[PDB]
């Protein structure tokens, strides 16, 4: 879903083009403005939290226990802004890559960086090697999925 | 015993702004036309900006017929361009006059020679002191006494204004250099 | 993270626009407008008060004062201010 | 419900979609949200834009909760100008009558540096620089920010983390030359202005001028 | 090759109205007396009302009409002034200088009054 | 059987149409103005972000201001009585109860 | 239809500054410069544009007023108004500032005399 | 818009001369004098926009000055033109500048 299935929405029908008000008999307007949106490859930071400094630091599933956070991590997204504008300078095209989100994301997940670790860098991060999750933690509850 | 423990660096006035009214309505596009050192567009103001040589002034005609004069170095030589602008414009077939004359502004500097611990100063005299370096390197000091707004600078310069009295820049000042020779550096 | 531009950048631009001319511009002794005013009720009866504003360089309350002068105005059955030349 | 208040209502959730873009803390929002309240049940102001008020609200809880973020930084999120925010600022200040704290530099080392993925002990070497400068007054004039850049640029050219001053510039938003003319204020005592606990990448001597 | 220029202009002008002359039924021998004639032109106070107690700052204004002054018609680009300094940045010109005739694209200026 | 995935990628399409709609509500305002385009300001990234905290906390289904009645109680708590218990809880199977 | 309420707006322009005497359309042609607007236009405008106006008013040779009537009365309507067998038909106080002078100081004089004003 | 003004010149002002004797010679009409000098006027616009190329720098004092309707009009005196080889110096210019 992840790696797929909100891309593929990414896929669906995100670009949009917008043309402004002819604002008719602005003399010699020529044409109403028009500018396009396009978007390319969705980007997902690992799980990390802002510090009432606003600086970054990684979100430890043991400090969203404590802390009582959300485990949650950035989502980025590859944006285009692109416009033949309906003038002459038609095909200019300006990058964009921005901040979307912060995605809650399951215990053992890929993107849950201690997924590789050892049970003993597991205990080293006070974690218990034979609790697997696969449950997400919000607001530093256990939350679990129902089928 | 002298009024202040520090005294002097004797506070010069810059700067006289005055209005007066011709007591007529007049025409500037007429006035711009006839005038041979005047600026007029009514696109950017409503009002003809003159201007003499002679104390290199500024003046701003509305077409109510009130005048502004700016550039001054004394009430007086305001009084006087204001007097010499009334004229010309008289002088252009109009009926100018001199009614209601007064002083606007006027702006004062000076410097005390000597750098000051402004956080102390801002911390002080909060309640009129004012200060932000990320907003202007210049300290705003808006005395009550008789109204009068101050700017201190980090090396000790300082501007007075908002006047229409010469002497109470002087008092102003008076006031406020002991207070600043307590925040020396 | 994304750089602080000190002012909205579009607004900004609005300002390099907005610097070049103001519609605040003169009307002394009018007669352009009324000559115009035969151009455009040449082509319709009546129209709508923002497009008078359109043609105009001048103040909507100046402008109701010609449009009051020469002409009256109507809802038309759709509300909106249209304003005609007075067939009388 | 009191169309009076919607232009109110609509302004904390435009607080709160300002607070949004940079993750800010509900405790500095709510102090934020209660400020605008404040100033709104004055309505003395009311002659003001309302999200003008809100990014100055929010540049006020900042420096309330000891944080302040620069007007730049303040700028990115919203469409008012830095003018038109600290003119604004001002009234609220004369409006809610409450006096307000000086900036430090060391508050933005933590995410700069951190921006930079600068270690602690360079972080804490700049914080020293700076602090060390300040109260010598090296540098009587540049804002604190321009200072603190240079010294992490100092700081980060006493390391292996170097970085060129264009990439700081743009991190801290300052003029390259501002950087620049700040260095060469505080090159003169680069040498002494390290802290005690420090290990050179690049001795003083060989520190680059410009 | 500024004179040349203004043959070049001269040349393209008269050409350029000649289908014109035509349509006026007129003889181009009249187009090129035109053009003859042409190149051979070509070479104190105690009262608000005793204003009049203020009498005569302003100078005589006759100082602007003699051509005295050789002319000179530009669009502007950029006027400034700093109380008495004033810069100009003009373009497209032209210049008649002690009877002679100048052109130019672009001009930029100072003055002080 | 209804899993995570196609579950919120049906929320992901659905907030992805509201903040489409809310760009294009600010694109709107960009021609309103006709001033130069802003992407990052059009942003309203917490409105999915929030929405999704409660679908997430609540285990609740919907926009809740509107459709949400037929979903409620998705998700819930973790249990910890025991390991087995917990491991009983990541496996239970639920149906519409018809 | 410009034209005309160009032509009637001189004609009442010209009138109120001082000129009040009947005039011809050539004769406004003339004062206003306008006198080449052809002879087929000029034509059509005093043979129709001139016939179809509703409240023209033929002295002679030359047009007169539609919207005021009557004379420079200035002062005094009382012996109309006074009509309460028909309320009066009264004036309007855009029909009394053009038949001469500015209502105001009339005004506050009558309003101690015989005329009471109600805004509807 | 057209500037007409450019017809106010030896080069407008000689056209002007000889095809008013074209008009005192009835040679030609004064309706195709019209159209020649509106072509004039169009064909000397033209030759600024393309042919001309030089620029010019001056300096000089300001001695009176006016402005109207997007135009200015100024008279300088002690003025100096600055070109490499044609450098002329003059007591007064009268400048005007349109939009």
């Amino acid at each position: 879903f992840i790696q797929m299935s909100v891309q593929r929405i990414v896929e669906d029908a995100p670009p949009i083009d917008l043309q402004a008000e002819a604002q008719h008999a602005s003399g010699e307007v020529e044409e109403p403005p028009r500018y396009l949106l396009k978007f390319e490859q969705i980007y997902l930071s690992k799980p990390t939290h802002w510090e009432r400094d606003g600086a970054p630091s990684p979100m430890m599933p043991n400090e969203a226990r404590l802390r009582n956070l959300t485990y949650s991590a950035p989502l980025y997204v590859d944006i285009t802004k692109t416009v033949i504008k309906e003038g002459e300078e038609q095909l200019q095209t300006q990058h964009q890559k921005t901040f979307i989100g912060k995605i809650p994301i399951m215990l053992r997940s890929t993107y849950c960086l201690l997924n590789g670790l050892t049970d003993r860098d597991l205990c080293e991060l006070n974690e218990c090697p034979l609790d697997p999750g696969g449950y997400f933690i919000i607001n530093g509850s256990e939350k679990v999925l129902i089928a | 015993t002298p009024a202040s423990e520090s005294s002097g660096i004797v506070p010069q006035l810059q700067n006289i702004v005055s209005t007066v009214n011709l007591g007529c309505k007049l025409d500037l596009k007429t006035i711009a036309l006839r005038a041979r050192n005047a600026e007029y567009n009514p696109k950017r103001f409503a009002a003809v900006i003159m201007r003499i040589r002679e104390p290199r002034t500024t003046a701003l005609i509305f077409s109510s017929g009130k005048m502004v004069c700016t550039g001054a170095k004394s009430e007086e030589q305001s009084r006087l361009a204001a007097r010499k602008y009334a004229r010309v414009v008289q002088k252009l077939g109009f009926p100018a006059k001199f009614l209601d004359f007064k002083i606007q502004n006027m702006v004062g500097s000076c410097d005390v020679k000597f750098p000051i611990r402004l956080e102390g100063l801002v911390l002080t005299h909060q309640q009129f002191s004012s200060y932000e370096p990320e907003l202007f390197p210049g300290l705003i000091y808006r005395m009550i006494k008789p109204r009068i707004v101050l700017l201190i600078f980090v090396s000790g310069k300082v501007v007075l204004t908002g006047a229409k009295v010469r002497a109470e820049i002087y008092e102003a000042f008076e006031n406020i250099y002991p207070i600043l020779k307590g925040f020396r550096k | 993270t994304n750089y602080k531009p000190v002012a909205n950048h579009q607004y900004n631009i609005e300002y390099e626009r907005k610097k070049k001319e103001d519609g605040k511009r003169a009307r002394a002794d009018k007669q352009h407008v009324l000559d115009m005013l035969f151009s455009a009720f040449e082509k319709h009866q009546y129209y709508n008060l923002k497009d008078l504003v359109d043609i105009t360089k001048q103040p909507v309350v100046y402008l109701k004062e010609i449009l009051k002068e020469i002409g009256v105005q109507n809802v038309k059955g759709i509300h909106k201010n249209t304003w005609e030349l007075k067939p009388e | 419900m009191s169309s009076s208040d919607r232009a109110m209502m609509n302004a904390f959730k435009e607080i709160t979609t300002m607070a949004d873009r940079i993750n800010l803390p509900r405790n500095i929002v709510d102090r934020t949200n209660n400020l605008f309240k404040q100033v709104y049940e004055q309505k003395s102001l009311k002659g003001r834009a309302n999200d003008a008020i809100a990014s100055a609200c929010l540049y006020i809880a900042c420096r309330q909760e000891g944080v302040p973020r620069t007007f730049k930084e303040i700028c990115a999120v919203s469409r008012i100008s830095k003018k038109e925010i600290g003119r604004c600022f001002k009234l609220i200040l004369k409006a809610l009558e409450t006096s307000v704290d000086l900036i430090t530099t060391g508050d933005f080392m933590s995410r700069f540096c951190s921006n930079l993925c600068l270690p602690k002990q360079v972080q804490m070497a700049a914080t020293h620089i700076a602090r060390k400068a300040v109260e010598l007054d090296l540098v009587p004039g540049r804002s604190p920010i321009s200072v603190a850049a240079a010294a992490i640029y100092m700081a980060s050219q006493a390391s292996a983390e170097k970085r060129t001053q264009k990439e700081i510039g743009d991190i801290a938003g300052v003029a390259d030359v501002t950087i620049r003319q700040s260095y060469r204020l505080i090159y003169p005592r680069a040498p002494d202005l390290f802290p005690t606990d420090f290990k050179f990448d690049t001795p003083v001597d060989k520190l680059p001028q410009l | 090759t500024v004179p040349k220029l203004y043959r070049s202009v001269i040349e393209d002008v008269i050409n350029d109205v000649r289908d014109i002359f035509l349509d006026d039924g007129v003889d181009e021998q009249v187009l090129m007396e035109l053009k003859t004639l042409w190149e051979n032109k070509l070479m104190g106070q105690v009262e608000e009302e005793p204003l009049n107690s203020e009498d005569d700052v302003s100078d005589e204004e006759g100082q602007e009409l003699f051509d005295t002054e050789n002319v000179v018609v530009c669009q502007y680009d950029k006027i400034h002034r700093s109380k008495n300094k004033w810069k100009f940045h003009l373009k497209d010109g032209i210049m008649n200088l002690n009877g002679r005739d100048y052109i130019f694209s672009k001009a930029i200026g100072d003055a002080e009054w | 059987l209804d899993l995570a995935g196609p579950l919120l990628a049906f929320l992901f399409r659905g907030m992805f149409k509201n903040l489409l709609k809310e760009v294009r509500i600010y694109a709107q305002k960009f021609i309103d103005r006709g001033k130069d385009f802003n992407l990052e300001l059009a942003i309203k990234t917490r409105i999915i972000s929030d929405g999704l905290k409660y679908s997430l906390a609540t285990g609740n289904w919907g926009d809740q201001k509107k459709a949400h009645q037929a979903r409620a109680g998705v998700s819930q708590v973790l249990n910890r009585l025991t390991f087995a218990s917990t491991l009983s809880h990541l496996r239970r199977l639920n149906s519409p109860i018809g | 239809f410009g034209v005309l309420a160009k032509i009637v707006n001189y004609m009442k322009t010209r009138h109120q500054r001082g000129d009040t005497h009947p005039l011809t359309l050539d004769e406004i042609l003339d004062e206003t410069q306008h006198l080449d607007i052809g002879l087929k236009q000029k034509q059509w405008l005093m043979t129709e544009a001139l016939v179809n106006n509703p409240k023209i008013e033929v002295i002679d040779g030359k047009y007169a007023f539609k919207p005021k009537y009557n004379v420079r009365d200035k002062k005094a309507l009382l012996r109309l108004l006074d009509q309460h067998d028909q309320r009066g038909l009264g004036g309007i106080l855009l029909e009394d500032i053009e038949e001469a002078l500015p209502n105001s100081q009339k005004a506050v004089k009558a309003l101690g005399d015989q005329i009471l004003f109600v805004n509807r | 818009m057209a500037y007409q003004l450019y017809r106010n010149t030896t080069l407008g002002n000689s056209l002007q001369e000889s095809l008013d004797e074209l008009i005192q010679s009835q040679q030609i009409t004064p309706q195709l004098a019209l159209q020649v000098l509106l072509q004039f006027d169009k064909a000397i616009n033209a030759a600024l926009a393309q042919r001309v190329r030089n620029r010019v720098n001056f300096r000089g004092s300001l001695n009176t000055y006016r402005f109207c309707d997007n135009v200015w009009t100024f008279v300088l005196n002690d003025v100096e033109f600055r070109e490499v080889t044609e450098l002329i110096k003059v007591d007064k210019v009268k400048i005007v500048a349109c939009d």
